[PDB]
């Protein structure tokens, strides 16, 4: 996941307050903070005076600082503050226009824009239209990954796939296939998918004619909430209204026809930050309609089906015989070694089981998980709540496979004596941290959070 | 065998024996028994004494059997004799008087195992002859023995009255239906049938 | 077609201090094979739900257990009104495994005799969870039952899927006469609610007995930190309680004082008590068709009254099951909720 | 993780009076309307889009406002819909007063609006079994004068309390008048593990709700902010009305009563007691 | 069986449980063995715990099963001792005498362990149980053989011991035949009844050894209509709900706050001289119990010279935890005594308060 968070954060402080100035994308991407950021900041938006840092230390105890810092250094990288050594001290306080714009939102502010929406008679029908949105999501996903016929003509789309690289695909002998960012896009499943879709069109268009104040504003106001009446006849910028007419053609935009008229507020621009329930001529019933198989005995069944879906399981198990419920496929090494060759990694497909394919495998996923984590500090048998066994033998496929081993963290330095370096490393089996370490040396590549604490400990 | 082992394991056995004093004597250990904890067992015969005029209460028998269905035609020909003289005075042939005698015996043995209706017990028979007498039996005694539950094996057997035991062991006490089956004090007979005088 | 208490007729008196001595049984017998892993598994699970339970609802008493293994009684808890100490012996109990014949004598012998610190006030019990089809006793029983009942001890006793003349004459017995108290299981969900009944304390027809103060004072939570100090445990404490009048530290608990012997409480645990004391009528299903009130719930909001006219549906029932007092409708889940949870009635409440 | 906030804004207009009387008239309830309306938006909108509810308790009576029970039958626009229901809503209740209404003052229906707001989070939990709902409930009452400590709502309150425990949600209480610590609160908020807050009169109280009413949904590492000790010398002595700190509790009656046992049948039971138990207690 | 005089005299029980506990026995010496405390009230303390052992103790097993069972449930390990070897073999001993007596006779010869128990397994669990053996390995010789002669007639006598007049409802042998005198004609082969009575017999033999039992309304409705108009009247302007109004009274409400979040943060929820503090904890135990006593008696009452003589130990107690101080003020130094202190602080305070409260209720007893 490029983490888009991370991409807002690569802009500029400049351009970050003329987003900022929006107060709806300012809400957006208040969602978007982690908790401790999220409360931090609701604190401080309403008491019109920095404030010390030290308060905001005393705030969070013991066994919970970890994320103190993850959230300190979210907030500095993208500038929504301004850090301050008036006095040498820390005298925090939020980009101005942030603060401004939020404080507005909560209190009827004169945020226009995401005030753009308009009601009327949204004689938009529940499935109406949004079967339309699905099907056009289906079409482009079957297109890139390739069906048997691919409908797909977004043109536009299929230059941002191409130029994007979506899939490791012969776009130049037309071939739409499975790279490592096909691979990745038959791992995101829908917020990943969309996201990877929204960062492709972003990073395509992005030449000319782009004004991304106004795109992020017609991103946000799309994910806000249905502004329905008057959206795209009033509520869009020139640009603007021809980036809404891009998305509506890429399926995010769920636009009415006769090409003048309110915003379409199809459910997709939800689904774009809600992380929630993810289902959508005439017939489509199916809470759980994806009937996947994967038990112990590494075996296919299924009985719901979705055929795009079960050619993403095809993806990495073998296709025989198509059956009336079921499809000819037995899940082996050589299974996953097919989606080995695309090079594709045994890890985003084991948290993609966890959670898809699990219209079919809710009940088997109930009796593995059969709440066993209250019961865990009692019976210290898990009773195969995530299979461990189906984990073992993709990792034994990965490693016949792989042969290398690496480790993250950074290497340390400058423990002049073996007292700090035999603290340090106690602390840190405390704790759990080291890696490996050695006092002859005085170097070892771990993660922070002992450097961290001592730091924290010598100074405060 | 070592049969005799499991049985031991788990309950009493008292066996009934020729000389009538020590006969009661195992018989009172029997009671004596069946009220303390430990099961017991008592074995005796269907002609002989012990089922003559003994009674067995609630606690004192559960679950009678029959081992076979009594006969006595093993010694002599003295019941020849008196069944000759049966046929040519009376219009009644050699198997049925002595099918007679035998069923005669087999409810004289099964009925000592019931005292009021708060009693219940199981009694089960053995032998594959028996299937085609269940006519032979007193009434209220066959009304309790349904078609279903004929040649049952061993097996189903043990089944049936482990539901049983556990059935009966349940309060079942609507008091409401005992208004039908006890006509309760001086009234329900009282009114019941001074009603029913039609 | 309805499943109800027809009324409750003791709702004046009941034992609120209790002390109830537990008995599992551990023998040969609990192995067979009708419980999901065994009679014994099953058995001490819910035992473990029952103790939980048991020292919540009557959070003054006290408890002991007892197993009968290989013919003897061998106290696995003292008497004792801390539920962890029970709660850990019942789990080092469950990974060892029964043995010998269940000696109902001696286990009844052991606790008339663990029992007899316990004053007058205060309440005794026994409850067998008696497993097996048979006794094995070094001595005469009636003797005991006869010490028993002169004791003032009252029983009761689960049995396993069978009904066993003694144990049924034991309850008989000390219950003074009253036999309701024998009760034995036919399901697994029986056997929940059977624990689960054992659980409040019990009223027969008390016959008119002592009735006395007793003497007990509330404790005032402790303020320091780094002053850890404790004189129930003689530990470092990072802060307690105080009694009143002994004047010393005592861990958290709902204990006796460890210096001067007086009880201690808050008042929640009266409180409980209180709920158990007067309950409220049991809510009546208001008639089908003649009901014609308010369609909706009153302590909540639902949307579950009738469906008007629908040939059989219609026919069936009106929910609105409606307390007495208060004369408010109340859905099922509602009825269900007040009753086994809080017991303030919610109309009944606000008048 | 969502939660389910359902405040418990209590109004007499007794008690308005009152706070019309206390200090100046210089603004009614009015102020803690809105700072309620803003505050029930700040929760709306903190988290996961989590439900609300809020409850009231007039002189004859209690009726929801939020949930909206059917009738018929700007700002992310939910915010909207949510104020301006509850405010037609209350100006309905307020609509709602008489001097009929004048009448029964007997009693202060706030128990009836704990126990059914109880009940109601129990039906939200029950019916949502799918994401499991960390709700926790929240109280404002006008602290009003002519009654020093109304005891007739003591148990009530406290079976409130152990439902609370049983089911898990921290209630948080907020007392707006005199100088009085509702003793009986402010162990509800201690015992169910929540935060008292006696503030003054006429602040904006959006600070302090915003504050000190906001970190109980789901977190609990954080310091709650309740006020001095909450000293749990329990309820004074039936018969006398002082405090006791060495009880002398009868029996099945369960009453306290002082160090003066009127000798016989403890003046709430009719229970005249062992004349030698008497005694033993006198053997001082 | 138990009473508070018999566990208090049962010195041999309390020196068992003195061995019982290392706990125990160390406390109850440090209250003895330093010229402390009678064990007689030590142990008027720990009752229970007496009452508790005994009857764990004295706790005979049921004959029943075990007996029989040592006669069938026991047919395999021809090895040496069995399972419960001195348990089965005392069970058999009170089961059966006879052999008892031989094994007690073949003790200064003949060894009863393997050969002993090998001859016995023909002879006995032939005699016993089975069939008459009568062919065979007929090992059942010397003591055997003699044993045999004599429980015959011994089991004999027993039964002979055994008939009561039974009740006349069960009365078998009253009710048959001795009504009348009949003729009849019988017809229904030794040994095996022999079996039979041996059956009975056990049976009969156990269950008696189990008998043996061995302003208002107007202005309160004007003020309440004033409000309710003022919300109806548009109004409720969130923006101007306070926000915090006075920057001022904002400061003081989190001055306040963090006021609070400080005090009740100092709740922090490991001493230095490990032996000293083991040392401290002893002498905190002997207090305890020694105050214990006291608290015990100087409410209860008529033992008044024991009360004087407790307390007389309780003031030398807390002059030797005293001295303790001096002592550890002069040795640790301060911050060590200063943290001993702090450890004895509540302990020290309740026995002063102990002393002062007897002090006052002695002057009230003499003035
Ligand atoms: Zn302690
Ligand atoms: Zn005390
Ligand atoms: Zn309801
Ligand atoms: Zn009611």
């Amino acid at each position: 996941k490029h983490s888009v968070t991370q991409y807002l954060e690569e802009i500029p402080q400049q351009v970050q307050n003329r987003l900022y100035t929006s107060p709806a994308t300012c809400l957006a991407i208040y969602r978007i903070l982690p908790p401790l950021a999220k409360f931090f900041i609701m604190a401080m938006v309403f008491n019109e005076n920095e404030v010390p840092l030290l308060d905001l230390d005393k705030w969070v105890n013991s066994n919970g600082k970890l994320q103190f810092q993850n959230a300190i250094k979210s907030m500095k990288s993208l500038h929504l503050l301004i850090p301050n050594k008036s006095s040498g001290t820390l005298m925090i306080n939020l980009n101005p226009t942030f603060k401004i714009s939020l404080r507005n939102a909560l209190t009827g502010g004169e945020v226009q824009n995401s005030f753009g929406v308009v009601v009327e008679e949204n004689v938009v029908s529940l499935d109406l239209l949004d079967e339309y949105s699905a099907n056009k999501w289906e079409t482009i996903l079957h297109f890139m990954v390739g069906t048997p016929l691919a409908k797909i003509p977004s043109e536009k789309v299929l230059n941002l796939l191409k130029h994007s690289k979506l899939m490791e695909e012969v776009n130049s002998t037309g071939e739409f296939k499975i790279t490592n960012e096909g691979f990745q896009f038959l791992l995101q499943e829908i917020n990943s998918q969309l996201w990877t879709l929204l960062l492709q069109y972003l990073k395509m268009i992005e030449t000319s004619k782009m004004d991304l104040v106004d795109v992020l504003h017609f991103i946000f106001m799309l994910g806000a909430l249905e502004v329905g009446k008057a959206y795209k006849i009033d509520a869009l910028s020139e640009t603007q209204r021809i980036m809404l007419q891009d998305m509506r053609d890429y399926g995010l935009v769920f636009q009415k026809h006769s090409n003048d008229s309110i915003f379409y507020p199809t459910k997709l621009a939800l689904m774009l930050t809600s992380d929630t329930k993810t289902i959508r001529g005439l017939k489509n019933q199916d809470i759980p309609d994806g009937s996947l198989i994967v038990e112990t005995n590494f075996k296919i069944y299924s009985y719901s089906n979705s055929p795009l879906q079960i050619a993403v399981l095809s993806l990495f198990v073998h296709l025989k015989a198509r059956f009336v419920n079921m499809v000819l496929g037995q899940i082996t090494r050589e299974s996953i070694r097919r989606a080995l060759t695309n090079g594709i990694t045994a890890d985003q497909i084991i948290a993609y089981l966890e959670t898809h394919a699990h219209p079919q495998m809710r009940r088997l996923a109930e009796e593995k998980l059969e709440k066993k984590l209250e019961l865990d500090p009692n019976c210290k048998e898990p009773l195969q709540v995530l299979p461990p066994t189906v984990v073992d033998q993709i990792r034994l496929w990965q490693l016949e496979l792989d042969r290398v081993i690496t480790y993250e963290g950074s290497l340390y330095s400058d423990f002049e004596t073996s007292q700090e370096y035999n603290l340090l490393s106690k602390y840190a089996q405390d704790i759990g941290v080291l890696l490996w370490k050695d006092d002859k040396k005085k170097k070892f590549f771990i993660s922070k959070e002992g450097n961290s604490q001592v730091l924290d400990f010598a100074k405060r | 065998m070592g049969i005799l082992d499991e049985v031991w394991k788990h309950k009493l056995i008292l066996v009934e024996t020729p000389d009538a004093q020590e006969t009661s004597l195992a018989l009172e250990t029997y009671r004596k028994a069946c009220s303390n904890g430990r099961g017991a067992i008592l074995l005796s015969v269907a002609r002989g004494k012990v089922s003559e005029g003994i009674d067995f209460d609630h606690q004192y028998g559960r679950t009678v059997l029959m081992i076979g269905i009594p006969f006595q035609y093993t010694e002599s020909r003295i019941l020849k004799a008196r069944l000759e003289f049966m046929r040519e005075n009376y219009r009644i042939r050699e198997n049925d008087f002595l099918s007679f005698d035998a069923m005669r015996h087999a409810a004289q043995c099964l009925g000592r195992v019931l005292r009021g209706k708060d009693d219940y017990g199981v009694m089960v028979l053995a032998d594959r002859r028996f299937s085609r007498k269940r006519s032979q039996l007193p009434k209220w005694i066959a009304q309790g023995l349904s078609d279903a539950d004929l040649n049952l094996s061993t097996d189903m057997a043990i089944s049936n009255t482990k539901q049983f035991l556990r059935t009966m062991a349940q309060p079942t006490d609507p008091k409401d239906q005992e208004g039908v089956s006890v006509w309760s004090y001086e009234d329900l007979i009282k009114h019941q049938n001074s009603r029913k005088d039609q | 077609k309805k499943r109800t208490a027809k009324k409750n007729i003791t709702p004046y008196q009941r034992g609120i201090i209790r002390s109830l001595i537990l008995t599992l049984d551990c023998s040969e017998a609990m192995l067979e094979k009708d419980l999901r892993p065994n009679r014994h598994a099953m058995i001490i699970q819910y035992a473990i739900d029952f103790v939980h339970e048991f020292f919540d609802q009557n959070p003054i008493s006290q408890m002991g257990i007892i197993i009968m293994r290989n013919g003897l009684a061998q106290l696995v808890s003292q008497v004792s009104g801390n539920p962890q100490d029970h709660i850990d012996a019942l789990k080092s109990i469950r990974k060892q495994e029964p043995k010998g014949n269940p000696s109902l004598q001696n286990a009844l012998e052991m606790a008339r005799g663990l029992l007899l610190p316990v004053p007058a006030h205060c309440t005794r019990e026994v409850l067998i969870v008696f497993g097996s089809l048979s006794t094995t006793d070094p001595g005469d029983i009636h003797q005991t039952i006869d010490s028993l009942v002169s004791e003032k001890i009252r029983v009761k006793v689960l049995g396993l899927s069978a009904q066993v003349a003694i144990c049924k004459e034991l309850c008989k017995a000390t219950n003074y006469g009253d036999e309701s108290f024998y009760k034995i299981l036919l399901d697994e969900t029986h056997l929940k609610e059977l624990f689960n009944e054992a659980v409040t304390p019990l009223p027969v027809n008390k016959i008119n007995k002592g009735f006395t103060l007793v003497k007990m004072g509330f404790p005032t939570r402790i303020f320091e930190d780094t002053p850890t100090f404790c004189s129930c445990h003689s530990k470092l404490v990072y802060g307690g309680y105080f009694c009143p009048n002994c004047h010393s530290k005592v861990c958290s608990l709902p204990t006796v004082c460890p210096c001067c012997d007086l009880m201690l409480i808050l008042s929640t645990h009266l409180a409980r008590s209180y709920h158990h004391l007067m309950p409220l009528k049991t809510f009546a299903e208001v008639p089908t068709t003649e009901k014609f009130r308010s369609e909706d719930c009153f302590s909540c909001q639902s949307r579950f009254p009738i469906l008007k006219n629908h040939k059989n549906g219609k026919l069936l029932t009106s929910s609105r099951y409606r307390c007495e007092d208060c004369k408010q409708e109340f859905c099922v889940d509602c009825d269900v909720f007040i009753h086994e949870i809080l017991h303030n009635c919610p109309g009944c409440e606000s008048k | 993780s969502p939660s389910l906030l359902t405040v418990i804004i209590e109004i007499a207009p007794k008690l308005w009076t009152t706070f019309d009387e206390e200090g100046n008239e210089k603004g009614s309830i009015i102020k803690v309307l809105e700072a309620l309306i803003v505050f029930l938006n700040a929760h709306l909108a903190f988290n996961s889009a989590n439900k609300v509810a809020v409850i009231a308790a007039y002189s004859q009576g209690i009726k929801y406002l939020y949930p909206e029970s059917t009738s018929a039958l700007d700002m992310y626009r939910r915010f909207r819909n949510v104020d301006e229901t509850l405010v037609e809503e209350i100006y309905k209740l307020f609509e709602l007063e008489k001097k009929q209404i004048e009448q029964n003052s007997q009693r202060s229906t706030l128990a009836g609006a704990m126990s059914a707001g109880l009940t109601y989070v129990n039906r939200i939990s029950k019916e949502s079994v799918t994401t499991s709902l960390k709700s926790r409930l929240l109280v404002l009452t006008c602290g009003s004068g002519s009654s020093k400590d109304e005891i007739f709502q003591y148990i009530p309150i406290m079976n409130c309390i152990f439902s609370a425990t049983k089911m898990k949600c921290p209630i948080d209480v907020v007392k707006i008048g005199g100088s009085k610590e509702s003793t009986f609160l402010q162990q509800t908020t201690d015992a169910t593990n929540g935060v008292y807050l006696h503030v003054e009169s006429t602040e904006g109280l959006i600070q302090y709700l915003a504050t000190a009413m906001f970190i109980d949904p789901s977190l609990r590492p954080i310091i709650v902010k309740p006020n001095h000790g909450s000293v749990d010398f329990r309820t004074s002595c039936y018969l006398t009305g002082r405090v006791v700190a060495v009880g002398f509790i009868c029996s099945v009656c369960l009453c306290v009563l002082s160090i003066i046992p009127p000798g016989n049948k403890c003046p709430a039971c009719d229970s005249q007691f062992d004349e030698h138990v008497i005694a033993k207690l006198k053997r001082k | 069986s138990l009473s508070k005089e018999k566990l208090l005299t049962n010195l041999k029980l309390q020196q068992s449980l003195l061995k019982g506990n290392k706990v125990l026995m160390k406390v109850f010496q440090e209250t003895v063995i330093n010229a402390g405390l009678p064990p007689s009230e030590f142990w008027s303390t720990r009752i229970p715990l007496l009452r508790a052992f005994a009857l764990s103790t004295s706790q005979k097993v049921g004959p029943y099963n075990v007996l029989s069972t040592i006669k069938p449930v026991a047919s395999s390990e021809n090895k040496v001792n069995v399972n419960l070897s001195r348990e089965k073999i005392l069970n058999i001993f009170e089961n059966y005498p006879i052999v008892k007596k031989a094994y007690t006779d073949n003790v200064p010869k003949n060894f009863k362990e393997p050969e002993f128990w090998a001859r016995f397994f023909s002879s006995k669990l032939f005699r016993k149980l089975r069939g008459e053996k009568i062919m065979q390995n007929d090992r059942g010789d010397v003591i055997i053989d003699r044993y045999l002669t004599l429980d015959q007639e011994f089991d004999r006598k027993d039964d002979d011991m055994l008939l009561h007049p039974v009740k006349k409802i069960i009365d078998l042998d009253g009710n048959i035949q001795d009504d009348p005198v009949v003729r009849g004609n019988r017809p229904d082969s030794d040994g095996t009844v022999d079996i039979l009575k041996g059956m009975n017999r056990l049976s009969e033999k156990m269950i008696m050894a189990l008998k043996n039992e061995y302003s208002n309304q107007q202005m309160l409705q004007q003020l309440s209509l004033v409000m309710d108009n003022l919300i109806n009247k548009l109004d409720l302007n969130q923006v101007v709900p306070n926000n915090e109004v006075s920057n001022k009274i904002n400061k003081r409400v989190i001055t306040a706050i963090k006021i609070n979040a400080k005090q009740a943060k100092h709740n922090n929820v490991e001493v230095k001289s490990t032996l000293p503090i083991d040392l401290l904890e002893s002498c905190r135990m002997l207090h305890t119990t020694c105050c214990e006593f006291l608290k015990h008696f100087y409410i209860h009452q008529k033992q008044a010279s024991t009360v004087k003589k407790l307390y007389n130990h309780l003031k030398d107690c807390i002059e030797k935890l005293n001295e303790l101080f001096q002592d550890v003020l002069n040795g640790d130094g301060e911050s060590m005594s200063n943290t001993c202190t702090a450890y004895l602080k509540p302990v020290l305070n309740s026995i002063t308060l102990a002393t002062h409260k007897y002090d006052e209720y002695f002057n009230e007893y003499n003035n």
